[PDB]
């Protein structure tokens, strides 16, 4: 199980970093997260895997909703090469996608932090396959890599879409659903992790460099 | 149990004394009433059978089959009145007479207490079927099909007759109850081996077994729709019922005489499932599907365990209903476009949405979706085979994939895509066809609700 | 100059990479003309019936009928028992059966031998 | 709310969406700063990791290579 | 059928077939819901080499990392009551040999 | 809702707008019925570039066999109208 | 880790083996050793239903933490002292495990070096 | 309730802890259970009271059917069909009853596993031992008879097992 | 009688009601998506209560309500496991589904 | 899609097609607009360098090297317009296209609604019926005795004629039918 | 007319479900099995009134 999860997450994170369709990028991200979940199960931490399921649902669903909003605005266009600068044209969508991308990369004290950070620090402290550990680290670097790809190609720079600009995200249904999932992706990790009984034995004594491994690799 | 037999013999002159434009109504109404009457046989015991008389008895294995036969007769009547509209009154009455005689022979076959009487009725079923196929079939292949249907059966059944009388000159009785109680082991000699083969080959060719199945595609393709319905849903189950009955006197020879037939059944199940993947004829695909399912039933009967017998009974009932529905669904398109090629009429979901829903439900049931009784039978048989040998889960598993593929293949070929442009004679679905589909499909899920009615005596 | 692309059965050669279409001669042009003429004649024959206001039903296509007949009914009359046909039939129809028989017989013999010695751990094995 | 196309100009923006986006970004950053101010140990670690080589042989009970 | 021109006015656009033209023996195998033989940007016998090399390298690396595992500089975890003998299946009538953990 | 119901006047305006941003044509000399080779003195490569610009502007591809034939802006507008089911 | 590099690239003869550890008697180097005690009764941990893996030597702090969590249900941020106590106990447990690991490594290397030296002395 | 015998389906004495509040904030669960009680449990109770009032005015009874014991298959002559039939039916009834006994034991085991929570490996050893004994006896009785089972085949299996045990005992006495 | 069971079963049961009204004169009108969305939101709000019960007391249950069929010794019944995983995942899935359905009302308007 | 194909493509046609494909794939490589314009101008100069070659053999040989270079340096994942034969919406609306003859089978209750539409439908059907005999005769007259050699169809020339075989082209379902 | 959704879609199903679980499902043994509540030191039992002793005089490594 651990080896299957490691190979799956590494391979899918490697495939995601060159895809031009945004839905393909998010699908490969989902596959890589499932591989990380399999890695968590392989090191005998089922409750951590379930917690990661619960925390991943929020930001993955709302990232897909943001991608769908972008697709609908630009006449059903899905290629990021024809998606220009939407940072100012789609303010709320940009905010939601940025928050979701930071949650997916385990930025501290967000929803993705409380599961992915513990998962990484737990695979760091276990009698496990060395290749699996290395592939997990490379995959959690590639995660930030493809999130950067999405943000940079879809929101920064100059427009590249057809000149008939029909961009409009002022619909209460879209705004309300995305805002609900945004509040979730901000606060659910804290709320849930502080309200469940401890079903693990925590790792309280780690070397400082290894405790910060996830942050370092994400930044690199 | 004459309360069921006599009303069919009364269906005969009622059909022959009916006014020229009221034959179908009377036949359908009274056949439905006879099915309602036969519904009472499902009240079985837990220890022995229902011994009505010295001649007839009902068991937990034969009662669902009798109910299925009496329920199938009205469905055949509705499915037949479309393409027989231009026929004369006398020939329509003759067709209905053939159907009624077939039902009567099947009813008497499923309840005979005597093996020679069972042989006589199980052989008498050939004449109405052969007449129907060779007289009311559409193309010139039908004649050949009839021959293929006839001799393939007889070459398997004539040795059995000999064996049967031989047994009666040794044990003194062919009554099933006495045969069961006075059972004795079969020794390992050449004479016993050939007696086993004579007792088994008729039911193995009626299944049909892989390698002996060549008659089935011809018979099920050149037959009229009612003929295909009765051939696929009931007449194939005669082999299973007969094997389940006759295996009580073949132990312990079966313990090693089943190896060639088990090997043939498994590998030919894989082979026929694969054959379904490349089929230009839509009726032949359903026929080969029947071959694969009956191969599974053969395996279940041959491994001789209670779970296998339960699964086999459930699978026979479910396959009968499902294959009859699939044949009727194909016949609707055939009657619309007068061709059997699968890639001729495409994208029919756009033109016939409710028919597409019927197709989807039939295909989902064909691939054994839970908790349908198809799945219950298949899973029980697979568990029994796994207990028999752990490696079987490979072959069985293979089949489970292939089936799904070809099943959805048929759907995706006939309902999805784009409609053929030059075909403009696709009229809206009639109420008769929708009612036929509903009366096929509702009993399936209703039996899913109460699955112990079709699990057989081993339950 | 650049690395060459070599075609396969499941990845065929592109048209623009085909040497045969870059050295042409007049008989090739004539052949293309007759090919287009046949295609256009068939297209006209189809379109005349396709647009007919009095046409109701299916336009019969002899190509489809020929294809289905060749795939179904023409096969046996054109069959000859040859060393290739006989060997392929014997292999593909006999080898799998004996292979599976050997595998299952070996497994069941091993299981029975384990049962006779009383060491298989059949505890809780009630249903069979 | 009616927003018309522009044809090579910046799209029309209503004040509500800008207010919502800025508010939610600000609340995210405030939450991060507040939680880090109150839960620094969750990121920087809570207990000092000891090094092993400065542990004496007396508490580790290893003999002076003689007996 | 995927290799046929998609911009042509086919009589059957989804099948990419014309009325009356010869069908081909394996048409149902090539219906473009199925086996595709279209040209690829990278040659066959080069895609296969890269895929097989990746898979074999990953397998051999996983085996190597199995026989050269990673761990932490700690002793085994200690549990009080004879390694929780009664908790993991009991058998309280056998008096298992005592396991003792000493302070350090 | 979705995009407004594109009209013939809008299509003609957009095509003329795109053509008047081309450096190789004179905006005053350009008319709806001006031929690309005859009146404007362009070659086949310029026509391919014009077709690609139209494809970029309207967001749908024109097949090469059909694109080879469009020689005046009116023909381009007509092809677009027949492609997108525009009748007013 | 550096211990991995020491074991896998350097001399693995003197490096501790995590699977087979400890390889010296617990009383070998120490004159006397105190028996490590437990505060939670077996019935107490059974009633708390902690885990088969949470019933370690720090189980009493976990039991107290769970009890305070249940008592202060709506205020899910009030049991920080108890969580800190449990974390400190587990930290001390991990420190003890590291101390055992180093004791074993030092014993291994000293024993093997002393055996080599004694063999050399007996070889001259 | 008194619907089932508490000896055949036993249960522990069900000790639960008392509410020991420590926080001044209200317990939302308490108000939720009070609301659920007053809004759902009381109308359902009134409806059930009406139904039982209607049932009490029409009291009729059904009885458990009693079967005598007939001679077993061991006391039947070789070709005496009537005695064979009666013994066979009695054997089938006993087989069904044994199946239901195994069912009861398995239900006990499953309930124990769910009830004991995280201590199930230690607190449900007795149910596991009872299931082991019952399963061993059932397997010795009825396994490998196969389809077309009968009392004669079970008797043959028992005689074969008896012969094997007797031979083992007689050869062990020789040691 | 321990509202845990009733609420856990009602959360699942009420989701099947629009499926039953799919044949009625609300599936043929334009108010069906809002009806389904409101049903899912109500289901999420109802399922929020067993989660609170578990977070307070750690309550877990299994409910074997319908006996489907019994083989010789194996009994098959309709049973639901309502432990921590189920009562934790149900509200999250319902919340996400409610958000996606509200999004779909806008995304698939022209379908 | 609308124009009848020819027996073969000319050299100029092949060169133009290769030019368009190279430009599109280079744009797929060069995401940004200014970089694309730079390299597209470079490609245009590269193309028009050999524009004036009088040797046809050398021209087709240069085209051969051009095709080889394009196949080596093509984009593995080129941009496709959403409704193009490789796009994400190529046949999305084909499930909503219903042929017009289906309306001939509507129940009279259904036809009770939309009376004027069905009146116009009757007028169109009558026009097609009247027109068919003439369309057939014109095709008979204009066809060479050795069968047609292309798939092109003639227009209408007579006073009130209609172009032959027009019904199924005029009555296309729609591009966004439902 | 306003809050009729909460009646026909929540109150009625919960009434039926509560009745079915209270008077039909729990009329058979082992149909609704609830795991044993956790008992902590210092707790008192509701039925027996038994109080649980405290926890072995913590070494107090404060
Ligand atoms: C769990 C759900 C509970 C639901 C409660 C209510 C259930 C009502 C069931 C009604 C009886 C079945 C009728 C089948 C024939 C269709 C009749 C019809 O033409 O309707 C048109 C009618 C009008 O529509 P229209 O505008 O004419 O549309 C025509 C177009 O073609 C457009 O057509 P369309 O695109 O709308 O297609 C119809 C639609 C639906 O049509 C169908 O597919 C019907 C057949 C479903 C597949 C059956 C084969 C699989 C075996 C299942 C066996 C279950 C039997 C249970 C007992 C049933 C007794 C009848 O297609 C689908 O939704 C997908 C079908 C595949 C579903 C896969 C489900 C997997 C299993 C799920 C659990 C099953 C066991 C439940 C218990 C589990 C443990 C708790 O629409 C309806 O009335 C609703 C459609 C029915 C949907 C029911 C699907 C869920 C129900 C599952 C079985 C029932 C379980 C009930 C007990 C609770 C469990
Ligand atoms: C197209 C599909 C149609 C259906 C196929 C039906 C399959 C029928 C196959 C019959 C199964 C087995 C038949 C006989 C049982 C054993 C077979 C034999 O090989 O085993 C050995 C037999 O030994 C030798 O093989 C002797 C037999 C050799 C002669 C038989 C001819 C085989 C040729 C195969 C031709 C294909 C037959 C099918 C034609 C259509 C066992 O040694 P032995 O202990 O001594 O014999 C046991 C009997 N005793 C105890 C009385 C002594
Ligand atoms: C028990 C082991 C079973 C493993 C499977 C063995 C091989 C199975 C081969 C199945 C053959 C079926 C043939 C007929 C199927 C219908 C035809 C068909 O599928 O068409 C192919 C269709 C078109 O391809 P696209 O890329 O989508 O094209 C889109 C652009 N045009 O795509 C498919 O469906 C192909 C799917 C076939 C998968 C075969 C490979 C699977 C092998 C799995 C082995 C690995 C096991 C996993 C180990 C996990 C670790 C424990
Ligand atoms: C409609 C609304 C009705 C409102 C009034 C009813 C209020 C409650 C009335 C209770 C009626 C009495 C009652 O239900 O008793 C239970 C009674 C008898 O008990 P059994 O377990 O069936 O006995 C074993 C033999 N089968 O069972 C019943 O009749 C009710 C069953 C309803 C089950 C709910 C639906 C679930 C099943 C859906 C299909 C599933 C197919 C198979 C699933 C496989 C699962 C492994
Ligand atoms: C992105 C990676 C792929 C890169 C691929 C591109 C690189 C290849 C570029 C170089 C290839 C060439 O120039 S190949 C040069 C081929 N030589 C000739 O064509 C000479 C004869 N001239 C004509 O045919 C016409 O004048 C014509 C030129 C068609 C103009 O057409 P019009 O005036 O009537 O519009």
């Amino acid at each position: 199980t651990l080896c299957l999860g490691a190979i799956t997450t590494l391979f899918t994170a490697l495939c995601a970093i060159t895809q031009n369709d945004i839905k393909k990028i998010v699908a490969f991200s989902t596959s890589s997260q499932l591989g990380l979940m399999m890695v968590t199960i392989g090191i005998n931490q089922p409750h951590l895997a379930f917690l990661h399921i619960c925390m991943h649902a929020f930001f993955k669903a709302m990232l897909f909703m943001c991608s769908g909003s972008i697709i609908h605005s630009l006449n059903d266009e899905q290629d990021i090469r024809k998606m220009g600068g939407l940072y100012k044209a789609m303010p709320f969508t940009t905010t939601a996608l940025i928050i979701g991308s930071l949650a997916l990369t385990g930025m501290p004290y967000l929803t993705g932090f409380y599961s992915k950070d513990l998962i990484i620090e737990a695979v760091n402290m276990s009698y496990t396959n060395a290749w699996a550990l290395l592939m997990t680290l490379i995959a959690t670097s590639l995660t930030a890599a493809y999130s950067t790809r999405i943000i940079f190609f879809a929101f920064l720079g100059k427009p590249r879409f057809p000149p008939l600009v029909l961009i409009n995200e002022n619909n209460p249904l879209l705004i309300n659903s995305i805002k609900r999932l945004l509040i979730g992706s901000i606060f659910a990790g804290f709320i849930i992790s502080n309200n469940i009984p401890p079903m693990t034995v925590p790792n309280t004594t780690m070397p400082l460099y290894m405790k910060m491994t996830a942050l370092i690799v994400t930044i690199m | 149990m004459l309360k069921i037999i006599i009303p069919t013999t009364m269906l005969l002159p009622m059909t022959w004394m009916s006014k020229h434009n009221m034959i179908w109504i009377n036949a359908t109404v009274h056949s439905l009433l006879i099915s309602l009457i036969s519904l009472s046989l499902l009240n079985q015991l837990g220890e022995n059978s229902l011994n009505f008389s010295l001649t007839f008895f009902s068991d937990s294995l034969s009662a669902p089959l009798l109910v299925l036969t009496t329920w199938l007769l009205p469905l055949m009547l509705m499915a037949s009145q479309s393409h027989l509209s231009k026929e004369t009154t006398t020939r329509k009455k003759l067709y209905i007479t053939m159907l009624i005689l077939l039902q009567l022979f099947l009813i008497m076959t499923f309840t005979a207490t005597e093996l020679i009487l069972f042989y006589i009725l199980f052989e008498a079923t050939l004449v109405p079927t052969l007449i129907i196929i060779t007289r009311w079939g559409n193309q010139t292949e039908r004649l050949n099909a009839g021959l293929y249907f006839l001799f393939y059966t007889l070459a398997g059944s004539l040795p059995l007759l000999v064996a049967l009388v031989y047994i009666q000159n040794t044990t003194g009785s062919l009554n099933f109850l006495i045969i069961h109680y006075w059972s004795h082991p079969l020794s390992n000699s050449w004479s016993n081996i050939f007696m086993w083969l004579a007792c088994i080959m008729a039911f193995m060719v009626k299944m049909p077994l892989y390698g002996l199945h060549l008659w089935l595609p011809k018979a099920h393709v050149e037959a009229p729709i009612a003929g295909s319905m009765v051939l696929a849903a009931v007449l194939l189950k005669l082999g299973g019922y007969g094997m389940m009955r006759i295996t009580t006197i073949l132990n312990p020879l079966t313990n090693y005489m089943a190896y060639p037939f088990l090997m043939l059944s498994m590998w030919g199940m894989i082979m026929t499932s694969s054959i379904c993947l490349r089929q230009t004829d839509l009726k032949s695909l359903i026929a080969y599907s029947s071959v694969s399912h009956m191969a599974l039933v053969i395996v279940a009967i041959m491994i001789q365990t209670p779970w296998s017998f339960m699964g086999a009974t459930a699978l026979m009932i479910a396959h009968g209903l499902t294959s009859s529905m699939l044949f009727c669904l194909a016949n609707t398109n055939y009657e619309r476009v007068h061709s059997r090629t699968m890639i001729l009429a495409r994208g029919l979901q756009t033109l016939l949405p409710l028919m597409a829903t019927w197709w989807l439900v039939a295909s989902l049931t064909n691939l054994a979706l839970p908790p349908s009784i198809n799945l219950i039978g298949e899973l029980f048989i697979i568990t029994a085979s796994f207990s028999w040998s752990n490696i079987t889960i490979i072959l069985m598993g293979m089949n489970m994939m292939i089936t799904a593929l070809y099943s959805l293949y048929m759907l995706i070929t006939t309902q999805r895509g784009k409609y053929t442009h030059h075909i403009n004679n696709i009229k809206p679905s009639f109420t008769r066809e929708n009612a036929l589909m509903a009366l096929h499909i509702l009993p399936l899920l209703l039996l899913t609700l109460n699955p112990k009615m079709i699990l057989g005596p081993l339950y | 100059s650049f690395p060459k692309y070599k075609p396969s059965r499941l990845a065929t050669l592109p048209a623009t990479l085909d040497p045969a279409e870059y050295d042409i001669s007049p008989e090739t042009r004539k052949a293309q003309a007759e090919r287009l003429a046949i295609r256009s004649r068939l297209k006209r024959e189809y379109l005349l019936q396709y647009n007919d206001p009095n046409r109701l039903g299916v336009i019969e296509d002899p190509a489809l009928i020929r294809w289905t007949y060749a795939r179904s009914a023409n096969i046996y009359p054109n069959f000859r028992p040859t060393p290739k046909t006989s060997l392929l039939g014997a292999l593909f129809g006999i080898g799998p059966l004996f292979f599976w028989y050997y595998v299952f017989k070996t497994d069941r013999d091993k299981k029975e031998k384990l049962i006779q010695e009383g060491k298989l751990d059949q505890t809780f094995n009630i249903s069979y | 709310v009616h927003i018309e196309p522009r044809y090579r100009q910046f799209p029309q923006l209503t004040r509500s969406q800008l207010i919502q986006a800025e508010f939610f970004s600000a609340t995210m950053w405030f939450w991060i700063l507040w939680r880090f101010w109150h839960d620094s140990d969750a990121v920087l670690g809570h207990f000092p990791y000891p090094d092993p080589s400065q542990w004496t042989d007396e508490e580790l009970g290893i003999l002076p290579d003689d007996e | 059928q995927q290799e046929r021109d998609p911009w042509y006015d086919w009589d059957h656009p989804d099948l990419r077939l014309n009325w009356g033209e010869p069908i081909h023996w394996d048409l149902d195998m090539y219906i473009r819901n199925r086996v595709d033989t279209s040209p690829t940007p990278v040659s066959w016998n080069t895609m296969c080499k890269h895929l097989f090399g990746f898979v074999a390298f990953m397998l051999f690396m996983f085996w190597v990392g199995e026989i050269y595992p990673s761990y932490q500089p700690v002793g085994p975890k200690q549990y009080p009551y004879n390694d929780l003998y009664l908790e993991r299946g009991g058998d309280p009538t056998k008096e298992p040999e005592p396991v003792v953990h000493y302070e350090i | 809702s979705d995009a407004p119901p594109l009209t013939l006047e809008a299509i003609k305006d957009r095509v003329l707008y795109v053509l008047k941003l081309y450096d190789k044509i004179d905006p005053e000399k350009l008319s709806v019925n001006s031929h690309f080779m005859k009146d404007l003195g362009l070659d086949s490569l310029d026509q391919v570039e014009i077709i690609m610009a139209m494809e970029d502007e309207f967001g749908f591809e024109i097949p090469d066999i059909d694109a080879e034939k469009l020689m005046c802006p009116q023909e381009i507008v007509d092809y677009i109208a027949d492609k997108k089911d525009v009748y007013e | 880790g550096a211990h991995l590099a020491r074991r896998y690239l350097g001399d693995a003869s003197k490096e501790p083996d995590p699977l087979r550890m400890p390889t010296f008697p617990p009383d070998y180097g120490f004159p006397e050793r105190k028996e490590r005690e437990m505060v939670a009764t077996q019935q107490e941990m059974n009633d708390a239903q902690l885990m088969l893996q949470q019933r370690d030597y720090c189980a009493h702090y976990l039991i107290q933490l769970l009890k305070c969590k249940r008592d202060s249900f709506p205020n899910f941020l009030a049991c920080k002292h108890e969580q800190h106590d449990w974390d400190y106990c587990e930290h001390l447990d991990y420190v003890k495990r590291m101390k055992e690991f180093e004791r074993e490594r030092r014993l291994l290397q000293r024993k093997k070096r002393r055996e080599q030296r004694e063999a050399e002395m007996a070889r001259g | 309730p008194d619907s089932w015998d508490k000896d055949v389906y036993p249960e522990p004495p069900r000790r639960t802890p008392a509410p020991a509040p420590q926080t001044s904030l209200p317990n939302p669960v308490t108000y939720l259970t009070k609301i659920f009680d007053l809004l759902v449990d009381r109308p359902v109770t009134l409806a059930r009271e009406f139904i039982e009032q209607q049932h009490a005015k029409n009291r009729y009874y059904y009885y458990h059917r009693e079967f005598r014991r007939v001679p077993d298959i061991t006391e039947c002559e070789e070709k005496d069909i009537l005695c064979m039939f009666e013994a066979e039916m009695q054997w089938r009834r006993d087989y069904k009853v044994d199946q239901e006994i195994v069912n009861i034991i398995q239900e006990r085991l499953k309930a124990c596993q769910q009830r004991e929570g995280e201590s199930y490996r230690q607190n449900c050893a007795k149910e596991l031992e009872q299931f082991t004994q019952v399963s061993k006896a059932f397997q010795d009785r009825y396994s490998d008879l196969g389809a077309h089972y009968s009392a004669r085949k079970c008797l043959a299996k028992q005689k074969q097992r008896m012969l094997a045990e007797r031979k083992a005992a007689k050869e062990a006495a020789a040691a | 009688m321990n509202p845990f069971a009733s609420l856990t079963l009602t959360t699942l049961t009420i989701l099947t009601i629009p499926i039953m009204m799919s044949n009625s004169n609300i599936y043929k009108t334009n108010l069906y998506p809002n009806y389904v969305k409101t049903t899912v939101s109500y289901a999420f709000t109802l399922s929020l209560v067993p989660l609170l019960m578990f977070m307070h007391t750690g309550q877990e249950m299994i409910i074997s309500n319908w006996h489907w069929m019994t083989l010789q010794t194996v009994e098959l019944s309709l049973s639901f496991k309502m432990d921590y995983f189920s009562v934790m995942f149900i509200p999250v899935a319902l919340f996400v589904t409610w958000s996606i359905m509200e999004f779909s009302m806008w995304y698939m308007h022209s379908d | 899609a609308f124009s009848a194909p020819a027996a073969y493509l000319t050299h100029q046609q092949k060169v133009l097609r290769l030019y368009k494909r190279a430009l599109r794939h280079l744009e797929s490589w060069c995401v940004h607009r200014d970089k694309y314009r730079y390299f597209a101008c470079l490609m245009r100069a590269r193309f028009d360098e050999h524009k004036n070659e009088k040797d046809m053999v050398k021209a087709t040989q240069l085209l051969r090297q051009a095709e080889e270079e394009f196949w080596y340096g093509q984009h593995p994942q080129p941009y496709i317009f959403p409704e193009s034969p490789g796009g994400t919406s190529y046949e999305r609306y084909e499930c909503y296209k219903v042929p017009e003859w289906c309306l001939d089978d509507w129940h009279p209750s259904e036809k009770a609604m939309y009376p004027d539409y069905f009146a116009k439908r009757e007028q169109w059907k009558r026009l097609r019926r009247e027109s068919w005999e003439r369309e057939v005769k014109q095709l008979q007259e204009e066809t060479p005795p050795g069968g047609p050699r292309t798939e092109a169809l003639p227009p209408a020339r007579k006073e009130g004629d209609l172009p032959p075989l027009w019904w199924h082209i005029v009555t296309r379902p729609r591009e966004r039918p439902m | 007319r306003h809050s009729i959704f909460a009646v026909t879609h929540v109150l009625i199903p919960v009434w039926i479900i509560h009745y079915y679980l209270k008077y039909h499902v729990t009329a058979k043994p082992y149909t609704v099995v609830e795991r044993k509540p956790r008992i902590f030191p210092g707790d008192t039992i509701l039925e027996t009134g038994e109080v649980i002793p405290l926890m072995k005089e913590f070494p107090d490594q404060h």
